[PDB]
């Protein structure tokens, strides 16, 4: 008595993503997580000047392309032997910074809501499922379901301006967004200046006001009425983090730090147990047992037999580790926002201090949306912070020259999880070029042993009770904020 | 107030032409979705998925036949059959999956629509994805029509990204020439098939920094006074307004912040590149 949904397009993320699932007395027993579309960025970047590479990267993604700017400019700075400064640090971080909270909240609102929130009768909001099981369906009381949609929608609404006033905070030391100028080898190519940390701060304000009264707000209520979502679309409950926003000039310290959980047990990151595997995914491997990224191939194959995707699979000591906020939250525990202290007391009963608090619920599809609304206000208190901390007039950049022969990586978080540029330089060009990131980690298909994406094994228990209208699918894969640009390139 | 309406496929994209959309001013994106065009099928914002989004875009391409916009963004490869762009999956009258590749799905749209409107280098020009290196035979809209001998008016809207002001001016004046051609002529294009209103200009003859470089005062560094020239600035070989226009409702450009790398440009990224090496 199985049947299979196939979804493809899956809309609502970036890129080109496929779901099939197989659903058996109300629930996905099987999943399979494809990425459709292919550029190869790595073959595209070989034998350039290494220094072309942070512009090349960031059309990997037009969401996040601050992200792989920034991975790339740490490896360089690495492979070219350069300190970046303080002040350079600092104005990274501001361009950086602004672009998670844009990140964050476009994705929640402007990807994720239209799974609960019924939007005006026309397109794109209209076709929609016929019983999307909305805030209008669930909630029983009538003006009670027409306000609180009412207030998500205008939410999603007035995000529209909010998202475009963290673009004008990433043009204000990057030049221009999508896609910045302003990230360099060597730091960043324009000083702040008062006047222009000011105009920061005033649109920055905005934002912050926004998510605290806003958003925060608005994620507990959706989870005070979607309480099952907390106990499905679970997992591997293995997480892994590289470390983002060094908060010092040796990238000692930073917001949130690394490290990786897996089987309930904490231990450090080490990078040299990363390996990909391509077995269900269209590459060819010169050698079996998957691949160090520092040894990365990409080779690819769409009539490799038994592949579906052209992701890769990440597995770290061979393990699927899934990565994102919930990844960050967990491996920091960061103290709760108070709204999500007070919201958690008053709408669920629940005493909670710190992430850990939430326990089960955490891993869950509500619970990513939960810690990906949480590190947009810690992020957004950090950002706070460094604009104290921005020295007008500090330079910010370092000269350096293009090495020989060199190697470096730069290590990051994208805001949908751990990010590295893996860079070897011979005669003074790009003789290899490694791209591990983020929804790569999440989106992935199955490894040579059979072991799923953590995405697949997440749509493993999740309920389906109308298969014509199988709306779970899609919020289980969307709560992990998917960009397929990003895992492909 | 008759909407356009818009079918917005993505091939070989980033959705970074779309970010840029989404940072529209005078008028911003909300007024742009409900009161400028009808935003029919896009995949990164669209309510429905898979089926029942697939099965809204192709009963728009009827019913709207002759008179939708299909909006590009991203290239098109043709290697390995089209296989390195899925963009969907179809079902038959029996109830057997069939992918659809980009090459296939433009090869149905172009000849539904009123006009085809590639933005983006990627979909306009082939951009990154057709840059040296890449293997999967990825083209441009106008390079596909060629070889696909479609005869479909086509209008380039190039920038990686291009601005929203482009974007927005370009697809408010193909709309207006068609509900009045006389009173709107169509936007003239250049040799490349995008509007001299937004690409006519040099940036370079049109920069505020022309007078430092006509005393030879270049900036050593990003973080020094002067023209950009010597930091690698593609500006003398570049066509588009940016210089006036300014990015993100005007809080910086690439020039005043950097560098510009000719963005907008038939021949970027190589013809441009190295980035950080003088013309
Ligand atoms: S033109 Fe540039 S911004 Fe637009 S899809 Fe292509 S790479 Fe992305
Ligand atoms: S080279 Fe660049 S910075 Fe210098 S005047 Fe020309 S466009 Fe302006
Ligand atoms: S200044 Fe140059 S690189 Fe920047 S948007 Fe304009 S054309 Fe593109
Ligand atoms: N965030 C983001 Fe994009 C993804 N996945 C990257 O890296
Ligand atoms: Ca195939
Ligand atoms: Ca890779
Ligand atoms: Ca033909
Ligand atoms: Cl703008
Ligand atoms: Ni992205
Ligand atoms: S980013």
């Amino acid at each position: 008595g199985k049947v299979k949904i196939s979804i493809d397009p899956l809309t609502r993320v970036e890129g080109h993503l496929k779901i099939e699932v197989e659903v058996k007395d109300g629930k996905v027993v099987d999943a399979k997580c494809s990425g459709g579309m292919f550029r190869g960025f790595e073959q595209i970047l070989r034998g350039r000047d290494p220094r072309d590479s942070s512009q090349i990267v960031q059309r990997i993604c037009g969401v996040c392309p601050t992200a792989h700017c920034t991975a790339s400019v740490m490896a360089q700075d690495d492979a070219f032997g350069v300190k970046v400064t303080t002040n350079g640090r600092i104005t990274r971080n501001l361009i950086f910074g602004a672009n998670y909270l844009q990140s964050h909240i476009l994705h929640f609102y402007h990807l994720a809501a239209l799974d609960y929130v019924k939007g005006p009768d026309v397109s794109p909001f209209v076709p929609r499922y016929a019983n999307a099981d909305l805030l209008t369906d669930r909630i029983k009381d009538g003006a009670k379901a027409d306000a609180t949609n009412t207030y998500g929608l205008n939410q999603y609404l007035k995000a529209l301006e909010i998202r475009r006033i963290c673009h004008e905070m990433v043009a204000m030391f990057g030049g221009r967004m999508p896609h910045v100028q302003g990230m360099v080898v060597g730091g960043a190519t324009e000083i702040p200046t008062a006047d222009k940390v000011a105009e920061y701060a005033a649109r920055f304000k905005e934002v912050q006001k926004f998510v605290i009264e806003e958003y925060l707000p608005l994620i507990y209520t959706l989870g005070s009425v979607y309480t099952d979502l907390f106990e499905t679309g679970i997992g591997w409950k293995n997480v892994i983090a590289f470390g983002v926003f060094p908060e010092d000039d040796d990238y000692k310290t930073f917001l949130l730090k690394p490290g990786v959980y897996i089987d309930g047990k904490d231990e450090e990151f080490d990078s040299k147990l990363v390996k990909e595997y391509v077995g269900h995914s269209f590459f060819d491997h010169s050698a079996p047992g998957g691949l160090h990224y520092s040894v990365g191939e990409t080779n690819p194959n769409p009539d490799k037999p038994g592949a579906y995707s052209f992701v890769k699979a990440p597995r770290y000591k061979d393990k699927p580790c899934e990565v994102g906020p919930l990844a960050r939250m967990w491996v920091q525990n960061p103290e709760l926002s108070p709204v999500g202290q007070k919201l958690l007391k008053e709408l669920y009963g629940i005493e909670a201090k710190n992430f850990r608090d939430l326990g089960d619920k955490a891993f869950s599809i509500m619970g990513r949306h939960v810690a990906r609304a949480e590190e947009t206000w810690l992020t957004a208190v950090a950002v706070e912070k460094w604009l104290k901390q921005v020295q007008p007039g500090a330079e910010t950049y370092v000269k350096s020259e293009i090495p020989d022969a060199a190697e470096g990586t730069g290590f990051t978080e994208a805001p949908r999880g751990a990010l590295l540029h893996y860079l070897k330089i011979k005669d003074k060009k790009i003789e290899n070029y490694q791209i591990v990131s983020a929804t790569l980690w999440n989106a992935n298909p199955r490894d040579d042993m059979g072991q799923r994406g953590p995405i697949e094994e997440a749509l493993i228990g999740v309920p389906v009770p109308d298969i014509k209208n199988p709306v779970n699918v899609g919020r289980l894969v969307r709560s992990y904020d998917p960009x397929l640009g990003c895992a492909v390139h | 107030a008759k909407k356009a309406p818009v079918i917005w496929v993505q091939g070989q994209g980033c959705t970074g032409c779309s970010v840029s959309l989404l940072n529209a001013v005078h008028p911003r994106i909300k007024e742009i979705l409900l009161d400028v065009i009808s935003l029919e099928f896009h995949p990164t914002v669209m309510a429905s998925e898979g089926e029942m989004a697939l099965a809204h875009m192709y009963e728009i391409a009827e019913k709207f036949n002759g008179n939708f916009f299909l909006l590009v963004e991203g290239a098109i490869p043709t290697a390995k059959e089209g296989r390195y762009c899925i963009v969907g999956e179809t079902l038959d009258a029996k109830g057997h999956h069939h992918e659809v590749t980009m090459m296939e799905l433009i090869r149905d749209l172009a000849p539904k629509s009123l006009a085809t409107v590639a933005v983006g280098t990627c979909s306009a020009y082939g951009g990154i994805p057709a840059a040296e290196g890449n293997v999967t035979g990825s083209k441009s809209v106008r390079d596909f029509f060629a070889d696909e001998k479609i005869e479909k008016l086509l209008v380039n809207v190039p920038g990686c990204p291009p601005h929203p002001d482009w974007m927005v001016g370009t697809l408010v004046a193909a709309w207006s020439h068609v509900l009045n051609p006389t009173e709107h002529p169509l936007p003239e294009l250049d040799d490349d098939g995008r509007p001299l209103l937004f690409f006519g200009d040099n940036i370079h003859e049109n920069c505020p920094y022309l007078d430092k470089y006509d005393n030879s005062e270049f900036a050593e560094t990003f973080t020094k006074p002067g023209c950009k020239a010597e930091l690698g600035c593609k500006g003398p070989s570049t066509y588009a307004d940016c210089a006036k226009r300014r990015w993100n409702n005007g809080i910086n450009w690439c020039v005043e912040n950097a560098v510009c790398i000719g963005c907008v440009e038939p021949d970027f990224p190589d013809g441009k590149s190295p980035f950080y090496v003088a013309e």
